[PDB]
């Protein structure tokens, strides 16, 4: 649920309203965060095993 | 005579429909267990907005009027209840009327406002509640819904009550 | 596999013969503020007469403006001058951004504007509109001061007569032998807000009929997805739009 | 070909019927917005070859 | 020739004396003052639909 | 809660007079370096000349 910066967090609110000129760099931003999360999840998850 | 203002005032900070959730915001609200001011008419502050509450048995307050200098050379907004209809103008009274452009005709016990001047909208939230007889602002919480937004874009800096009871202003912090 | 769009049951067209071609605008100091609401916002029946030298959309695409949909439009029209016209954006100052006309930071809208020097100049001068270009202190976003007391720099009352006294507006003084940088240019600046309020305009798409337990690509008021589609048992706000999860 | 907002053919004669090709009308005596302008679009490549 | 507009995307013209093409294609054309700013990626209005 | 705004003791205002109206600018080629201290730059002067 959070946005790391770009307009919303929602992927469907981006395409919905940015063309593919603007939107390269907004979904670029909740790729980013989505994969640090995910790699953060998986550290701990490697500690805890 | 100061009062306190205790779990009371609290509004919809935004537009945003949200559910079954627990949300931490930052934004101008009455704080809880704050001084208010009351009144058994002075042309009283507008800071950054304010809650008003009207502890009243017959119908003696009724509309508002909000300015800058209260004169005939600055735009300024009545809000009244003429025993019919609610009546909105932003006109440059001489506290007749000219030079103005917006117009609404719309068709004991506590009535609590908030009234949020920002981004050249100014917001009024209501509430409603059942008082029983006192003097002072009773103790309790309500929730007060958004009834309209206007977009008067114009400072809105001191205002003053119109009668024909009581009346508590208190004014809205950065929480 | 598919597709689904679904509008609601808009068909009027929106006045693009009021708000564009009027026989005055405002001045940019008294700029007018007007509700558009219950219509189709096209864009493309301007082609044939009225030509944009700026059109640009913040917070939005305007490639998308035709399968987007909103909830609530305002138009500010007013009049500038030619080298005015990059003051009405966020973040900008000026004459016209101090003084005149302020945006908000956070803009979500479309500033479009053009020029009219066959209706708007004069070949003797049209001296009509005004700017303030005296004030003490900025403007708050959205604001509008209509007032014409004299201006002293100390604070104090005077009349212009005496000496350290001017009023406040100048004037435009525009004709039809000089450049683009002094030549009237008429603009509007438009606000939507898209919040989950049912919605009131927007663009011509037409409506496909429903395909559920199939992978669609859905359309529902300017909300694209993916997925498939089944009848619901939820139970949703008279004024609800959509809802979320965790 | 003449156009109509329907989408069948028509003579131009008749009503909704439209020839859609508009003339660019350029005098020595307009602005900078409608003045001519030549435009040139140059496109690259940048390959192995 | 004095040039009004010339802008480069993908590369940089400061950049096109050390840079080596492949292939290049010259489309030409003539539009009026205000319709220049349509010729981009990413664009609408009447040159561009 | 509270404001703290400390400059300096300077009161002059910038040569906006002598830089910006000046009889006769040089040329591109030869173009001319200024020194500008000691002052208080308003720009707020300029939106009447
Ligand atoms: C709305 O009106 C008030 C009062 O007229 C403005 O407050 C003035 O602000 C200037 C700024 O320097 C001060 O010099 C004046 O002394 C203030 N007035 C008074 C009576 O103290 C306020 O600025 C206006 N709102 C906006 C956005 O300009
Ligand atoms: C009201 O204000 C006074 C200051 O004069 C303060 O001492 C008092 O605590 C306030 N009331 C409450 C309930 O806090
Ligand atoms: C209203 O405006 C007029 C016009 O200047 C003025 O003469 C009059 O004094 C104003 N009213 C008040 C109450 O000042
Ligand atoms: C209240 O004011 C409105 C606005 O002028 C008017 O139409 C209405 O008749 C008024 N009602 C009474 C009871 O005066
Ligand atoms: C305000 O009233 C005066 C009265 O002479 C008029 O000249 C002026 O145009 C008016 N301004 C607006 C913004 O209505
Ligand atoms: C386009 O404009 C021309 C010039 O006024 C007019 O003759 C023609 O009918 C217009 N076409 C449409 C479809 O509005
Ligand atoms: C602004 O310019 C006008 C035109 O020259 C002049 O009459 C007026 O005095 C100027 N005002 C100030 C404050 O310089």
């Amino acid at each position: 649920s959070s946005n790391f910066g770009a307009i919303s967090s929602v992927l469907n609110d981006i395409l919905s309203r940015l063309d593919k000129c603007e939107a390269e760099v907004q979904i670029d931003r909740l790729i980013t965060g989505r994969l640090q999360s995910l790699q953060t999840y998986v550290t701990q998850q490697l500690i805890r095993a | 005579t100061q009062h306190t203002s205790s779990m009371r005032g609290v509004y919809y900070p935004d537009e945003i429909f949200r559910s079954d959730t627990l949300y931490l915001t930052q934004d101008l609200f009455l704080p809880f267990y704050s001084n208010v001011t009351g009144f058994h008419n002075p042309v009283i502050p507008f800071k950054d907005g304010i809650y008003f509450a009207a502890t009243e048995k017959s119908n003696v307050v009724r509309g508002w009027v909000f300015g800058s200098t209260m004169n005939n050379k600055s735009q300024s907004v009545i809000i009244i209840n003429n025993s019919t209809n609610v009546v909105i103008r932003a006109c440059n009274f001489e506290l007749n009327a000219f030079n103005c452009t917006f117009e609404y005709i719309s068709d004991k016990h506590l009535r609590e406002f908030v009234f949020k001047n920002k981004d050249g909208f100014l917001y009024v939230y209501k509430g409603y509640q059942p008082i029983d007889v006192v003097r002072d602002l009773p103790s309790g919480f309500n929730t007060l819904k958004p009834i309209f937004k206007l977009p008067l874009g114009i400072n809105i800096t001191n205002f003053r009550a119109i009668l024909t009871a009581a009346y508590f202003v208190g004014y809205l912090k950065p929480t | 596999s598919g597709d689904v769009v679904r509008f609601p049951n808009i068909t009027n067209l929106c006045p693009f013969g009021e708000v564009f071609n009027a026989t005055k605008f405002p001045s940019v100091y008294a700029w007018e503020r007007k509700k558009i609401s219950n219509c189709v916002a096209d864009y493309s029946v301007l082609y044939n007469s009225t030509f944009f030298s700026t059109f640009k959309c913040y917070g939005v695409s305007a490639t998308k403006l035709n399968d987007l949909c909103f909830s609530n439009v305002y138009a500010d029209s007013f009049v500038v001058k030619g080298d005015d016209v990059r003051q009405i954006a966020p973040c900008q100052t000026g004459v016209i951004a101090d003084y005149n006309y302020k945006l908000p930071d956070d803009f979500m809208g479309c500033v479009l504007a053009w020029n009219t020097r066959n209706i708007d100049a004069t070949s003797t001068g049209n001296y009509n509109y005004k700017y303030r270009y005296l004030r003490h202190g900025k403007l708050r976003p959205f604001e509008r001061d209509i007032s014409n007391v004299p201006f002293s720099p100390d604070g104090k009352p005077c009349t212009p007569p005496a000496l350290n006294c001017y009023w406040p507006l100048n004037d435009y003084g525009f004709y039809t032998t000089t450049g683009i940088g002094y030549q009237p240019y008429r603009v509007v600046v438009l606000s939507f807000e898209l919040l989950n309020a049912p919605a009131t305009v927007c663009g011509p798409k037409l409506s496909t009929d429903l395909i559920k337990n199939q992978c669609v690509n859905f359309n529902f008021n300017g909300l694209t997805g993916t997925g498939v589609l089944t009848p619901s048992s939820k139970r949703f706000q008279p004024f609800q739009q959509f809802g979320r999860d965790v």
